[PDB]
C-alpha cells in the first residue's frame, strides 16, 4: 500500500511532455525572416543581396 | 430483558433462506474497491 501504486500515469505523462519539450528545442530552426528572391535575379547579384541583408 | 422476537423476520420467511451462509458483499463492490484502490 504505496503512493507509487496511482502516480504510474501522471509520471508516464510527465515524461512524455518532458520528453517531446526537448525535442522540440533543438531542431526548431531558430532563425527569422525567410527572405526570398525570384528566378530572375542573374544568381551572382543576388549574393550581393544576400550580404546587403 | 431479551424477548428474542424482532421484527425483522419479514425476509427469513421467503425474501431469504436459512443455513446458507450468504457474502456479506456483491463480487462487483469488491472488485470496485479494488480498482479503486490504484
Amino acid at each position: 500500500n504505496t503512493p507509487l501504486q496511482a502516480i504510474g500515469v501522471p509520471v508516464a505523462l510527465y515524461d512524455a511532455l518532458m520528453a517531446r519539450a526537448i525535442d522540440s528545442a533543438d531542431g526548431t530552426p531558430n532563425s527569422k525572416w525567410l527572405v526570398t528572391a525570384s528566378r530572375d535575379l542573374d544568381d551572382g547579384q543576388a549574393k550581393e543581396v544576400k550580404e546587403g541583408i | 430483558p431479551a424477548p428474542s422476537a424482532n421484527p425483522a423476520k419479514i425476509f427469513i420467511r421467503r425474501f431469504f433462506s436459512a443455513g446458507v451462509a450468504k457474502n456479506v458483499v456483491s463480487y462487483s463492490n469488491v472488485m470496485a474497491a479494488q480498482r479503486a484502490m490504484e
